[PDB]
């Protein structure tokens, strides 16, 4: 029932910017946090970025500060992700994660099929 | 922003899950900290799924006035906080209950005000809360988590609960009497009888310090003065373990009542302390909670120490000339 | 901030054994940690929440224990299926934080 459909992967270069969207069904999108994880070959997981079910509160990690926004129409029920400023380092597969509370405080219920994004010249 | 008492604002896991009967002072704080009490009444009388003050805890609800005093000191106790221990009951709201006009009721799953004749409480179910003016609840797709935001929650005025020293009916009816003639012109007080009119206003906003007393209804005060009193007693205390949380009732009444355990100096000069033995170990702790003290409050000649004192906004009618 | 720390990195045994992975939190997270199995190719799926409940639906071989800053993940009897590398995360801090991991491998 709960499904997250990924979509805006593919292949760009150091210091483009590439978009991603997470539509999501199935549940009242609108009252959920909502993350983004991803895992860089031969790598583990790393979060990411949060959203709070508003809107109003967003949370990113130091590797990604400054550059990646987080944002939500939750009119359309789909999550974004605005990279920004790509590194080889960046490259990796992206998932979008839904969290229990309104909040996203950490708990990484149903995630997406992911999307994969490659960062070379 | 105040500050939490013992316990840091709750991260909770599951909305399904229990309420559970603890059975210490330290224990009710901190399930007081963390907003535990608003989500059991909204368990029970709203018919409500879930916790609210999640990741904020009693420091993050709001105000009406927002602008709250006594919301800067933590120990001071909300009527709600008196509900968790006791004191005193928050009623389910009923239709005669009026709602007054000027806080924010919006998104709001739970409200609480202060009645002349006691405290009511508004809720709203699961997926719901209340529209712009509070007297509906309405579908909210933001309260679909069920672990919803302490900002949902509204305590309205800048009251204060504590242990009363009770009064005689005779100084009751003095003091009834001394706020009956400072408001000649008010008929009834959230519908209760005041004075005696015969013509009454329609309802209207009214603005007004009182103090409960322990009888039928509330005093109302025009002129009156406070005084902070600092008057040592157990419930002055909460006693912790730095990393497991709240000590358990046995533990604490161990602290409290036998010198066993450990705290800061003033409750050391009160119970009795320890040192010069933990190595690495764990004892419990007992520090003073944050509270100028109790309040006693002066009018009409006499001096009473109340329930509850605040200033806070219930709903009068006035009389036709 | 919080820096989680995972042991052992990687771990043979083979079907019906018990596997007890380790974890390790910086400061104290109370009980605010996660399992998660992920395996290749599939998304990561979240197997124990509050350090010690099962999430719907997994299989009660799964289990968790520990407070503080000392964590345990264990499986009880090993299946075929519960070959993959496991996770933990701590949401205490605002910033979540995966360890490492731990590799499961099968004794032959
Ligand atoms: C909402 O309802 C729950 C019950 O589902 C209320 O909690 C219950 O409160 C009563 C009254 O304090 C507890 O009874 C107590 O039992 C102990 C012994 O267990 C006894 O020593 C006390 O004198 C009292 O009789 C009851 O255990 C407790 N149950 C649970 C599960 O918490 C709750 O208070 C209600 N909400 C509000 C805001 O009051
Ligand atoms: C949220 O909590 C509820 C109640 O603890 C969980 O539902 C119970 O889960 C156990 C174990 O899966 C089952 O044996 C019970 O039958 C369930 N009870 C009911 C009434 O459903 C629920 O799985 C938890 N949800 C999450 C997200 O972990």
């Amino acid at each position: 029932q709960v499904q997250l459909v990924e979509s805006g992967g593919g292949v760009v270069q150091p210091g483009r910017s590439l978009r991603l969207s997470c539509a999501a069904s199935g549940f009242t999108f609108s009252g959920f946090g909502m993350h983004w994880v991803r895992q860089a070959p031969g790598k583990g997981l790393e979060w990411v970025a949060l959203i709070s079910y508003d809107g109003s509160d967003t949370y990113y990690s130091d590797s990604v500060k400054g550059r990646f926004t987080i944002s939500r129409d939750n009119s359309k029920n789909t999550l974004y992700l605005q990279l920004k400023s790509l590194r080889p380092d960046d490259t990796a597969v992206y998932y979008c994660v839904g969290d229990r509370d309104y909040f996203g405080s950490g708990f990484f219920d149903h995630w997406g099929q992911g999307t994969l994004v490659t960062v070379s010249s | 922003d105040s500050g939490p008492i013992i316990c840091a604002g709750p991260i909770h896991s599951n909305k399904s899950a229990g309420i559970p009967h603890l059975l210490g002072y330290s224990e009710k704080i901190c399930q007081i900290d963390r907003l535990i009490h608003v989500s059991s009444w909204l368990r029970n009388h709203s018919q409500f799924q879930g916790y609210v003050g999640q990741r904020g805890g009693r420091s993050q609800v709001s105000y009406y006035p927002a602008e709250n005093s006594y919301s800067r000191w933590s120990g001071l106790l909300s009527p709600c906080d008196a509900d968790w221990l006791g004191m005193l009951v928050v009623k389910k709201a009923r239709e005669s209950d009026m709602i007054v006009p000027g806080p924010s009721y919006k998104g709001k799953v739970f409200f609480e005000r202060p009645t002349f004749d006691g405290y009511v409480g508004w809720g709203c179910g699961s997926g719901k809360s209340r529209t712009e003016s509070g007297e509906l609840c309405s579908s909210d797709s933001g309260t679909s988590s069920g672990l919803l935001p302490s900002d949902r929650v509204l305590w309205i005025g800048d009251v204060a609960c504590q242990l009363m020293t009770p009064i005689p009916e005779e100084t009751f009816l003095e003091l009834k009497s001394f706020s009956q003639s400072e408001f000649p012109d008010i008929c009834k007080i959230d519908g209760i009888v005041f004075n005696q009119c015969e013509g009454e206003s329609l309802p209207q906003p009214f603005d007004v310090a009182w103090m409960d007393v322990g009888h039928s209804h509330k005093i109302i005060m025009r002129e009156h003065k406070t005084k902070w009193v600092q008057e040592s007693s157990s419930k002055d205390f909460v006693c912790y373990k730095e990393g497991t949380g709240p000590c358990s009732e046995s533990e604490e009444k161990a602290c409290k009542t036998s010198g066993s355990c450990r705290g800061d100096m003033q409750f050391c000069k009160v119970a009795g302390c320890e040192h010069g033995e933990e190595t690495s170990e764990a004892k419990c702790r007992c520090s003073l909670v944050h509270k100028p003290g109790e309040v006693v409050v002066s009018y009409g000649g006499m001096r009473v120490r109340p329930k509850c004192y605040g200033f806070s906004r219930m709903m009068a009618t006035l009389h036709h000339h | 901030d919080i820096q989680m720390t995972q042991s052992p990195s990687s771990l043979s045994a083979s079907i019906g054994d018990r596997v007890t992975i380790t974890c390790r939190a910086s400061r104290h997270i109370t009980n605010h940690l996660n399992w998660y199995q992920h395996k290749p190719g599939r998304a990561p799926k979240l197997l124990i929440y509050e350090a010690s409940n099962l999430q719907a639906g997994v299989p009660s071989r799964f289990s968790g224990s520990g407070s503080g800053t000392d964590f345990t993940f264990t499986i009880s009897s090993l299946q075929p299926e519960d070959f993959a590398t496991y996770y933990c995360q701590q949401y205490d801090n605002l910033p979540p934080a995966f360890g490492g991991g731990t590799k499961v491998d099968i004794k032959r």
